């Protein structure tokens, strides 16, 4: 689970 | 449909706590995640936060740290927020979404938001009354309801269950000395009142309040 | 950590119109593998919740006219509405989901279109109030435009002031009208010793006053 979309 | 169930209207004192739900049905609740929205009165939106419920993992706006914590039941397709030590300026419209974490990123699909309001103020059930009108020649007539001395907001109001949707204004509450006053219009024909029945509908969630004002003339 | 602007804050046009409104960005939001821009933009009317309109940038969400199109790259983001409606009523919100979340603060678009002057209504207080104790003197201005009304008591003919409360609707979605609610509450007693009741609205239709009174008889 990432921060998001640029991760 | 994809559908995110809050629950309704809640006062809670200051320096406590509030735990409030998200229910999610119509889809695999473990493939998306859910990011809470908070929204002051008459301000933008500011995001919380998000919780992946398939895992638990959180992420947070760095000011709701220690504020606000977002847990997941799996069992029940039901995220929830809590808010701790809470104070006047976390009283607030609170959103949960789905958000489509790993192509869009967008939150796609929005509950109807829970009211929160912070106060020591008691619960007070409304006080309700009805105005009924001579004539300046309308082939309309105008209605309306006094909603008075009520806390905390919200009030819903309808008229006729519902039925009469057009011709109604509801205007929005004013606060006055820990007391809250609204009223409603409903215009409609001449022909269905008084003829008809016309009845408003007050309901207040907070006190589990329900009044029914039938207007009747002179 | 990442800062969103929108601009204009506030803006009115008329149905059919055209609308821009543009959104910027403290760092990119272009995300090199991928190739997109991690920009949405969301639509909330009055009372209700907030809906998506469009994502990465410039893709229409399902359910959304096509009308409402997105565009722009990096740190610079419009929205462009082609042909208003009366139902596009709302605040505009741009968002940032690159690295976290963040809200723009939002663009507020009213709508535009020809005067219209209030419908008048006086209501007296109702027995039940009188009951009570108090009395309650009510005046729905309903359906007009533009926003700025001003309203009078008068009471046998002199102005008052106090126990006035005064309440105003959001634009209507439908005919991009206005409404408001002005109560004057005062003890029945009060009531009781004078017989004149009066409601002037004042709205820049005209000068003269929409006047509507009535007798306590």
């Amino acid at each position: 689970h990432v921060p998001g979309g640029g991760s | 449909q994809v559908q995110l169930q809050q629950s309704g209207p809640e006062l809670v004192k200051p320096g406590t706590s509030v735990k409030m739900p998200c229910k999610a049905s119509g889809y695999i609740f473990t493939d998306y995640v859910i990011s809470w929205v908070k929204q002051r009165t008459g301000q933008g939106l500011e995001w919380i936060g998000e919780i992946f419920p398939r895992s638990g993992s959180t992420y947070y706006n760095e000011k709701f740290k220690g504020k606000a914590t977002l847990t997941a039941d799996k069992s029940s397709n039901t995220a929830y927020m809590q808010l701790s030590s809470v104070t006047s300026e976390d009283s607030a419209v609170y959103f949960c979404a789905r958000d489509y974490y790993g192509t869009s990123f967008a939150m796609d699909y929005w509950g109807q938001g829970t009211s929160v309001t912070v106060s020591s103020a008691k619960t007070t059930p409304p006080s309700v009354y009805p105005l009924a009108p001579a004539a300046q020649t309308n082939s309309m007539v105008t209605l309306g309801c006094l909603v008075k001395g009520y806390f905390p907001e919200p009030v819903t109001v309808t008229w006729n269950s519902g039925s009469l949707s057009s011709g109604v204004h509801t205007f929005p509450a004013v606060l006055q000395s820990d007391l809250y006053t609204l009223s409603s219009s409903v215009t409609v024909p001449s022909s269905t009142w008084p003829s008809e029945t016309v009845t408003c509908n007050v309901a207040h969630p907070a006190s589990s309040t329900k009044v029914d004002k039938k207007i009747v003339p002179r | 950590d990442i800062v969103m602007s929108q601009s204009p804050s506030s803006l009115a046009v008329s149905a059919g119109e055209k609308v821009t409104m543009s959104c910027k960005s403290s760092q990119s939001l272009l995300n090199s593998r991928t190739r997109k821009n991690y920009l949405a933009w969301y639509q909330q009317k009055p009372g209700q919740s907030p809906k998506l309109l469009i994502y990465w940038a410039s893709t229409r969400e399902s359910g959304v006219p096509d009308r409402f199109t997105g565009s722009g790259s990096g740190t610079d983001f419009t929205l462009t509405i082609s042909s208003v409606q009366a139902e596009d009523l709302a605040v505009y919100y741009c968002k940032q989901s690159f690295y976290l979340r963040t809200f723009g603060g939002g663009t507020k678009l009213d709508i535009k279109r020809a005067d219209a002057a209030p419908t008048v209504s006086i209501f007296p207080p109702s027995s039940e109030q009188l009951t009570s104790g108090g009395a309650s003197v009510v005046c729905f201005l309903n359906n007009f435009y533009p926003k700025d009304i001003n309203v009078r008591w008068k009471i046998d003919g002199s102005e008052r002031q106090n126990g006035v409360l005064n309440s105003w609707t959001d634009q209507d979605s439908k005919d991009s009208t206005y409404s408001m609610s002005s109560t004057l509450t005062l003890t029945k007693d009060e009531y009781e010793r004078h017989n004149s009741y009066t409601c002037e609205a004042t709205h820049k239709t005209s000068t003269s006053p929409i006047v509507k009174s009535f007798n306590r008889n």
